[PDB]
């Protein structure tokens, strides 16, 4: 599990969840719940366990959104009855699969490529990429791509990122738009 | 008014000779005729040897029936046993009633080791409209049968609603299916579901993503 | 060729009646006496009934005493096995076999007879198509999901039974008294993209025959 070492930044907000109950935005950095120091995901997993093995039924939540700290109220889920908060970590927007003959294949997008920008808008999740193409109305959308792994002390370097121009084509049967990019499993 | 005695599990090497025993419990074995039957996986039984030692042509000329009067047993002798001889075998006799044996599952060893091929399927959109989501993990092309199957949710062990079938043979290699029942809510909950199969030490895994293409 | 086709199987509530049939063909039906054999997956093969060539003599296995009755119709060339006062211990696959003096020479394909209190449950049929990158791989595996049916069995055919090569039918899993299995075909990418691939699921107990075409997963 890779996600336990990264910070808790909410990617997907589950439907009919306790986090959605109190309206968590997809991109909140939880630093404090009740209590407990939340720095990585491992912290929150250990925190949710030690809030139900305590039997605490009500708690408060602290998160970072746009640089400010919020103080929201939230309900503790049970880790013995099969409950969770309802948040998934950053689904990092890296290309898993390229459909053969797709408008992305026609340009030269390979698997392992990380998409950074979409028409000059920075993305953080794969869902964010999906959303910014779902309403592309089939017009020319441009990506900024990071390709390959970088060596230590060079990942923070300002490199010449390859920008590609795509044309989202239609679906033969249904009639939707697809650029032909599958997520990394 | 008698039962026949058959070994349940019998194993032989490929291209060997196997004698299958059918011992009569009580009474003279010669006094009544003994009939052998072959039954493949789920298929109908076939006449192998009737009238003690007589054989219906068409069935390979390597099966032969035998009655050992001293031991009070019946013998099905399969010379140069092939893979197509791997099946259940039932001996059969009568007096005033008709009684069969307990069954013999002749398992042919000699096939080289093969590592499973995993095929994974997400839930259909037709199913998702019902708040139900079943993951399908089909494991094929492996020998032998003994496998250990488990599911992982984001690399976290999950044993909640896991349905794993008993591996049973097909072509010349075993196949087994695996299932994980989840809610449509639980499906979008994670980002990667893994199917973990352990076979003869080796462990092959394949995964399904709820997040889809764009 | 000798043909023995059973009929009249499925679910029947304990203590109630069920009549099984076996239509013979390919031989002189009157010249040969015939019988019935059942198979419990645990207990094995059990002789149930016999009948003489004329139909004079009716023999029965002492496994079941005076509950069943055999009868033959040498006009229609058929078996009849009335089964009254049933129990869950009678749940087996029931074969009809022709005799040749000293043995059974030919067997039917049998019918699964289930004696259960529970009601027959119609299965759900769902297509299964890869959600991963539809690669240039000259092979692809598609499957049909059969969820929640009672009782055994079911049979799946692909393109009405056209596609036979590269088909695997996986065993049923029993969970909460409902069966679930998957059948899968393996055809090239040239096949799936051009022509249609459909599975034909049939369940006798619920008398259902649903067909579902496997369509590529869109987003």
């Amino acid at each position: 599990p890779k996600y336990l070492k990264e910070p808790v930044v909410v990617g997907y907000v589950q439907r009919d969840s306790i986090a959605q109950k109190i309206g968590i935005k997809p991109g909140d950095k939880i630093i404090k719940i009740n209590g407990y120091e939340v720095r990585t995901w491992e912290d929150l997993r250990d925190a949710l366990i030690r809030l139900s093995l305590d039997g605490v039924k009500e708690t408060t939540l602290f998160l970072e959104r746009n640089g400010e700290v919020l103080h929201l109220t939230i309900k503790v889920p049970n880790v013995q009855k099969g409950e969770e908060l309802g948040i998934a970590p950053l689904v990092k927007p890296v290309v898993g699969g390229v459909k053969k003959g797709s408008p992305a294949d026609q340009v030269g997008i390979k698997p392992g490529d990380l998409i950074l920008e979409v028409n000059g808008k920075k993305i953080n999740t794969w869902y964010e990429l999906v959303e910014e193409v779902r309403k592309s109305q089939g017009k020319a959308i441009k990506l900024k791509i990071l390709r390959g792994v970088a060596m230590p002390g060079a990942e923070d370097d300002v490199v010449k990122m390859i920008e590609k121009e795509l044309i989202p084509a239609k679906d033969p049967k249904t009639g939707t738009y697809f650029i032909g990019l599958f997520p990394k499993t | 008014q008698f039962v026949l005695t058959q070994p349940n599990s019998v194993s032989t090497n490929l291209g060997s000779t196997v004698k299958l025993s059918c011992k009569r419990s009580t009474g003279n074995i010669g006094s009544n005729y003994v009939n052998w039957y072959q039954q493949h996986e789920g298929r109908s039984p076939t006449t192998m040897i009737y009238r003690d030692d007589k054989r219906p042509d068409g069935v390979p000329d390597r099966f032969s029936g035998s009655i050992d009067r001293s031991s009070n047993s019946a013998l099905l002798t399969i010379n140069n046993v092939q893979t197509e001889d791997e099946a259940d075998y039932f001996c059969h006799s009568y007096s005033s009633g008709i009684v069969f044996g307990g069954g013999t599952k002749l398992t042919v060893l000699g096939q080289p080791k093969s590592t499973p091929t995993l095929t994974v399927f997400p839930p259909s959109t037709e199913e998702l409209q019902g708040n139900k989501a079943t993951l399908v993990c089909l494991i094929s092309d492996f020998y032998p049968s003994d496998v250990e199957v488990a599911w992982k949710a984001n690399g976290a062990p999950i044993s909640q609603g896991v349905d794993t079938a008993n591996p049973t043979k097909q072509g010349n290699k075993y196949i087994a299916s695996s299932f994980l029942r989840l809610t449509a809510e639980q499906w979008r909950s994670r980002n990667s579901f893994t199917c973990q199969v352990t076979h003869e030490g080796n462990t092959v895994e394949k995964s399904l993503s709820p997040a889809e293409c764009v | 060729e000798v043909q023995l086709v059973e009929s009249g199987g499925g679910l029947v509530q304990p203590g109630r009646s069920l009549k099984l049939s076996c239509a013979a063909s390919g031989f002189t039906f009157s010249n040969y006496g015939m019988a019935w054999v059942r198979q419990t997956p645990t207990k094995g093969l059990e002789w149930i009934a016999s009948i003489s060539a004329g139909g004079d003599k009716t023999y029965y296995g002492d496994s079941v005493k005076g509950r069943f009755s055999i009868s033959r119709d040498n006009a229609k060339t058929t078996h009849y096995l009335q089964m009254d006062s049933l129990r869950s211990e009678d749940t087996a696959t029931y074969y009809c076999a022709k005799t040749s003096r000293v043995y059974f020479d030919y067997w039917g394909q049998g019918v699964m007879v289930t004696v259960s209190s529970a009601e027959t449950t119609a299965p759900s049929v769902y297509p299964l198509a890869p959600g991963t990158a539809l690669k240039s791989n000259s092979m692809v595996t598609l499957g049909c999901l059969v969820k929640g049916y009672f009782p055994e069995p079911v049979t799946v055919t692909w393109n009405s039974g056209a596609l036979s090569s590269g088909v695997h039918t996986f065993p049923a899993v029993l969970q909460s008294g409902l069966y679930t299995l998957t059948s899968s075909v393996t055809v090239p990418s040239s096949t799936w993209s051009s022509q249609a691939v459909t599975c034909n699921v049939a369940h006798p107990a619920s008398s259902t025959k649903v067909d579902k075409k496997i369509v590529p997963r869109e987003c």
